[PDB]
């Protein structure tokens, strides 16, 4: 890391890239809509509590590493998969390209299908929200017949579905381990 | 342009006295289509292009109506911070060809 | 028998748009009266939230009328406004009252009263039971106003004060007052909460409210040398000409209203002293104008544009680093 940063200094002989990139990621100044959880929250914020809330919502990403490493000490790759999903869900400026990476891992874990519950509804909900993003964007921005509450509701539903799906996979993993050790 | 003016001198006591004031009268109507003065050598317009609430364009039109002479102009624009501009999209075209500014 | 030596006035309109013509008309009528009776324009702080005289919708530009006969223009030829449409807010009004104003504010926009000053305050707008609304976004409550007046009294920034409000349920706004020497008047009581609507045809809007109309009619007969007391403004606009009932609170005030003149609060009558004393006194290069648009100098004031290229040291560093890494895993 040190060598890369020092080398980056000498392209333009300035340290200005650093606040422009990492400060932008950490402070969330731009309020452009996305599929995340930050933009509408910080466009509708009381100025007294903004610092506290930004600190909480960026600690949330780094929060889970330690207990997950305590529980999943003998299974590092499943741990990696969960961590990547968490990063994709709770980052400041998320995109579907970040979402695709952990979805690429689902075939590795599909031997856990018998212990999965409520997989069908979650898949259907994610699929529906994906199509509902562009239609409501159009109705808000070009037709003028809708407002930002529709779009905010769709983002909320999408994130909730993602969280439920990840929790289901984690539960199935633990259940299979229990049955392996103690008997079916 | 050669222009002719009529002068009323208010300090002259032939013009204005204690017993008589001044009221000037002038006959003028819009001249016929013929005999109307020609348009000025320079005028301009400005408008916004596009529709929606996401992206758009700002356009300016500059006219040179002189028959045979070209002359330079200096243009100053100020835009608020909320309308974020992309300077790699700036284009200046005259008669369908690109015009390269001397100073920017 | 008053004992004051100067007069001030703060008149505020807290409405918006063009269909709220009435509030601005009321404020203009008050301004016309107080100027006619003697208060100078430097001792009046006038706040108007919107412009109705030069609004492009006005069929008669630069005029504001009180009656449909159009015989009295209350905007007038001579007028000065301190706070414009976007500087009228609850916060600025409270700053003006309490003196906690930004340091760079000019003299004309601040209230510089003292122990020997009588002050008149008038307000109008859309209100409810215990609040008055500024534009549509914010409101001021009766508690805050009662606190600001005590702040003014503790520093001795007035001698006597008169407060008048023209709103629906306006009596709620003077219920919490607790400072000495304040007299308050209102147009309607707490129950009374509807408003009239009779638009004028030629102009297109409702012109003026009833109570201020009768109050301005009683101030049009009063002259600089008048002997009218404050007991005659307590009998104006009886429920029969208005449809609501005016109120007054005069238990915080020390003098009898039968001995308080109208011009003590609406005019400026000076105390004069003849002076009879005197102090003995013993008996080569010419200058030039700038050039507009010098083309060659403008062209040469900037260095020419060359395309950007990465510095060579950065390239050397990159490739040295990469090959140094490659020589570990391979050799
Ligand atoms: C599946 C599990 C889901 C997990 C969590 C759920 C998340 C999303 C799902 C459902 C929604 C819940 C959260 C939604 C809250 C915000 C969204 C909203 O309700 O707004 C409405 C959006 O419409 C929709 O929600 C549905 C449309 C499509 C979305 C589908 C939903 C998801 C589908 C995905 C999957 C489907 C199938 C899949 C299965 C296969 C738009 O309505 P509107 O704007 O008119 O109304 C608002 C507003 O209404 C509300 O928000 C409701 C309040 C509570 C909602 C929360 C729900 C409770 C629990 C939900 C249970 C879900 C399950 C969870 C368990 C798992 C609100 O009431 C008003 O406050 C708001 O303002 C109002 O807007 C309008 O109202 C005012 C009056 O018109 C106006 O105010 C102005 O005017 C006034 C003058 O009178 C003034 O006084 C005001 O000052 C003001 O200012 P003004 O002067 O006018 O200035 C104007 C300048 N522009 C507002 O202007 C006006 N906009
Ligand atoms: C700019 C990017 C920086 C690149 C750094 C330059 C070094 C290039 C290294 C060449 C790849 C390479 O080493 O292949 C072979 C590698 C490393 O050798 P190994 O047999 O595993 O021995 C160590 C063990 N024990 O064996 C492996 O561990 C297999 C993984 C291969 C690594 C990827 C190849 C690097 C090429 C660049 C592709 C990157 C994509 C862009
Ligand atoms: C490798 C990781 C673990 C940290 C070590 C990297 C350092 C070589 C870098 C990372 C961040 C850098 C800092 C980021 C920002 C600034 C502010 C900067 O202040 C300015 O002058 C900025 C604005 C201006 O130029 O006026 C001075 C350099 C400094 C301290 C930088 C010094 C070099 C630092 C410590
Ligand atoms: C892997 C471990 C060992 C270190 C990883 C690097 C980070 C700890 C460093 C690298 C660059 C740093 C940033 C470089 C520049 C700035 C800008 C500096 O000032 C700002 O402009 C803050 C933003 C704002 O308040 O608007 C505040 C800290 C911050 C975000 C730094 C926070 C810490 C960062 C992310
Ligand atoms: C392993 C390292 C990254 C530490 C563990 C994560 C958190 C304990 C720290 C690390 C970086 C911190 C962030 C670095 C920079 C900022 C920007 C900072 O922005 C400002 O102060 C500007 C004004 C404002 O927006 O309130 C708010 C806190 C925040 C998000 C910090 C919140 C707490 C964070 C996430
Ligand atoms: C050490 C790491 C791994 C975990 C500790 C949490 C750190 C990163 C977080 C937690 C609380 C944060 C602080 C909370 C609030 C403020 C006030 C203001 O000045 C902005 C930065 C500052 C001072 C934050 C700096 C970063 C901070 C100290
Ligand atoms: C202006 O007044 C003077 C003095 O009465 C008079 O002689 C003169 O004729 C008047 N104006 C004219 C007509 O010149
Ligand atoms: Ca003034």
């Amino acid at each position: 890391l040190v060598v890369i940063i020092c080398l980056s200094f000498f392209l333009l002989s300035s340290w200005d890239f650093i606040p422009a990139v990492y400060g932008f990621i950490l402070s969330v100044p731009d309020l452009t809509p996305n599929i995340g959880l930050f933009w509408y929250f910080f466009a509708e914020m009381f100025e007294h509590f903004s610092l506290f809330f930004v600190c909480v919502f960026q600690i949330n990403v780094f929060f889970y590493t330690i207990p997950l490493a305590i529980k999943l000490k003998e299974h590092p790759i499943f741990f990696m998969f969960i961590q990547i999903a968490v990063i994709a869900i709770f980052k400041s400026y998320p995109t579907v390209g970040d979402v695709a990476l952990y979805m690429a891992f689902f075939p590795v874990w599909n031997h856990l299908y018998r212990f999965l519950r409520n997989i069908f509804v979650l898949t259907c909900i994610i699929i529906v929200c994906s199509l509902l993003f562009p239609v409501l964007w159009h109705l808000w921005i070009y037709a003028g017949s809708a407002n930002s509450n529709f779009f905010y509701a769709i983002t909320l539903t999408f994130n909730v579905g993602q969280i439920l799906l990840i929790s289901d996979y984690f539960y199935a993993f633990l259940r299979r381990e229990y049955y392996l050790t103690h008997g079916l | 342009t050669r222009k002719t003016y009529a002068i009323y001198d208010l300090l002259d006591t032939a013009m204005i006295n204690n017993s008589r004031n001044l009221n000037i009268q002038l006959k003028w109507k819009r001249p016929p289509e013929n005999e109307a003065p020609p348009v000025p050598f320079l005028h301009a317009q400005r408008y916004v292009s596009g529709y929606g609430l996401q992206k758009g364009e700002l356009s300016t039109l500059l006219y040179n109506t002189h028959p045979y002479r070209a002359f330079p102009v200096l243009l100053l624009d100020t835009v608020p911070w909320y309308l974020r501009l992309y300077v790699h999209t700036l284009t200046i075209t005259s008669k369908g060809k690109e015009n390269k500014p001397s100073y920017i | 028998r008053s004992g004051h030596t100067n007069n001030w006035a703060v008149l505020v309109c807290t409405s918006r748009f063009w269909f709220n013509y009435r509030h601005v008309a009321n404020t203009l009528s008050v301004y016309r009266s107080v100027k006619r009776l003697g208060i100078p324009d430097s001792h009046i702080v006038l706040m108007l939230a919107d412009d109705m005289a030069c609004n492009p919708r006005n069929p008669k530009p630069a005029t504001v009328f009180s009656h449909k006969n159009m015989e009295l223009n209350v905007y007038g030829d001579d007028v000065e406004v301190d706070y414009r449409s976007y500087e009228v807010t609850v916060e600025n009004f409270l700053r003006v009252l309490t003196g906690r104003i930004p340091p760079s504010t000019p003299r004309s926009k601040r209230l510089l009263s003292d122990d020997r000053s009588n002050i008149l305050i008038y307000m109008t707008g859309h209100g409810g039971n215990g609040f008055l609304k500024f534009q549509d976004s914010e409101e001021i409550t009766n508690i805050e106003l009662a606190d600001a007046f005590e702040q003014m009294w503790q520093k001795r920034r007035y001698n006597e004060l008169l407060f008048i409000i023209d709103t629906c349920q306006g009596a709620s706004m003077y219920e919490r007052f607790y400072s000495p020497n304040i007299m308050a008047l209102a147009s309607s009581q707490v129950g009374e909460d509807s408003l009239s609507h009779q638009p004028d045809p030629a102009i297109g809007v409702h012109l003026m409210d009833r109570y201020t109309f009768y109050v301005l009619e009683f101030l049009e007969e009063i002259n600089p040398a008048s002997q009218t007391n404050m007991n005659d403004l307590f009998q104006v606009c009886p429920k029969s000409l208005c449809v609501s009932t005016p109120g007054h609170r005069t238990d915080l005030f020390q003098r009898d209203p039968k001995n308080v003149l109208i011009t003590d609060f609406f005019g400026s009558v000076r105390k004069v002293e003849i002076t009879t004393e005197t102090i003995k006194l013993q008996q080569m290069e010419p200058l030039k104008y700038a050039e507009q648009l010098p083309v060659a100098q403008i062209i040469h004031q900037k260095p020419k544009l060359k395309d950007w290229h990465p510095p060579g040291g950065f390239i050397l560093g990159l490739w040295a680093l990469i090959i140094m890494v490659f020589f570990k895993t391979y050799g």
